[PDB]
């Protein structure tokens, strides 16, 4: 195939799509006033899951790119999500709790990072 | 089996450095070149050479320091670096 | 409420939001910056502000309207895995100024741009 081909906006929205449905059902079971543990857990989740698909695709070049527009580009782009944070980190501070504030940016910040590492480390640890 | 080869300092001066490298038959989208201060991770800096081109320059160095030059190759033409599949070939270059 | 109808909110609104992502990716993702994801992670941080305080003001629109432009395009719109994959990938070839510069510049600025939206409708209603 090539960029732009009809096949690859269908493997992207049904990635989103089933990203978001995942992203708003635990925005919804586990998210509470006072900390959002829905949308921590989409972003961390999808933090670890984006490392070990990127390890996954780098290590495997035969694989068709649409493994990488749905999996990457569609679902974990749907999982995760800045839009939401920023509101949410915006409220506490607004709100006056700066410490949670600072508390959520950081975990969520330093959090995907070390997930995605931990993601890029868990294929590493088993292919080899 | 590394992407691209024979990478190694061709022109030197005290501020500057010319690098080249054997551009795989087959030609890459663009190449990543990362340099810096070796060990000193906030001097790290990078830039991209396309494809076709085999050498670049390094400029704004300081003397007698021990430089790392890593070139990462990208074969994707829509896909950032780290999809890539080729293992960067990396110099070391004193001055 | 699990209704089937906002299956179909979410669905159509990550799938709008996604494509404009991965198009800005495409043609935006510059050579030594993500100006892509950083563009739609911006744009997408002022476009809640704006619909959070817009939503707020307007409590007779439907449960499909936030769902469809707050969890359906804006979720796909901007990412975090994008950033911290891209984030770490800086680390891992050992650019640690530029991972800074582009974690700083992604936080900072999308809650300034998330706060930016918010004033301008309240600017706009008063
Ligand atoms: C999480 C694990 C994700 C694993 C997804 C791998 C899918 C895969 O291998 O796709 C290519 C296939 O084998 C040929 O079409
Ligand atoms: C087998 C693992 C293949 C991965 C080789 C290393 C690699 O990907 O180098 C470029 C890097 O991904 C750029 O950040
Ligand atoms: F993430
Ligand atoms: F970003
Ligand atoms: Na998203």
């Amino acid at each position: 195939m090539l960029t732009y081909a009809p096949l690859n906006f269908i493997a992207i929205g049904i990635g989103a799509t089933l990203g978001a449905w995942l992203r708003w059902v635990l925005g919804l079971k586990l998210n509470g006033a006072g900390w959002p543990w829905g949308t921590l857990t989409a972003n961390l989740v999808g933090g670890y899951l984006i490392g070990v698909m990127v390890a996954l695709i780098a290590s495997h070049p035969e694989w068709p790119a649409w493994i990488r527009l749905a999996a990457v580009t569609g679902f974990l782009g749907g999982l995760t999500t800045f839009s939401t944070f920023s509101a949410e980190t915006v409220d506490m501070l607004c709100r006056g709790v700066y410490a949670t504030a600072a508390a959520y940016a950081g975990a969520s910040l330093a959090g995907s990072l070390a997930m995605t590492g931990l993601g890029l480390a868990t294929v590493r640890l088993l292919l080899r | 089996s590394s992407v691209p080869t024979k990478l190694e300092v061709v022109a030197a001066t005290p501020t500057s450095l010319l690098i080249s490298w054997d551009a795989p038959a087959v030609t890459v989208d663009h190449y990543v070149i990362t340099y810096g201060e070796t060990g000193a991770y906030w001097s790290y800096q990078e830039f991209t050479v396309p494809g076709s081109k085999s050498t670049a320059t390094i400029s704004g160095l300081k003397p007698g320091v021990d430089y790392t030059i890593t070139v990462y190759a990208n074969p994707y033409s829509d896909a950032p670096i780290y999809y890539s599949y080729h293992s960067p070939i990396s110099i070391n270059y004193r001055t």
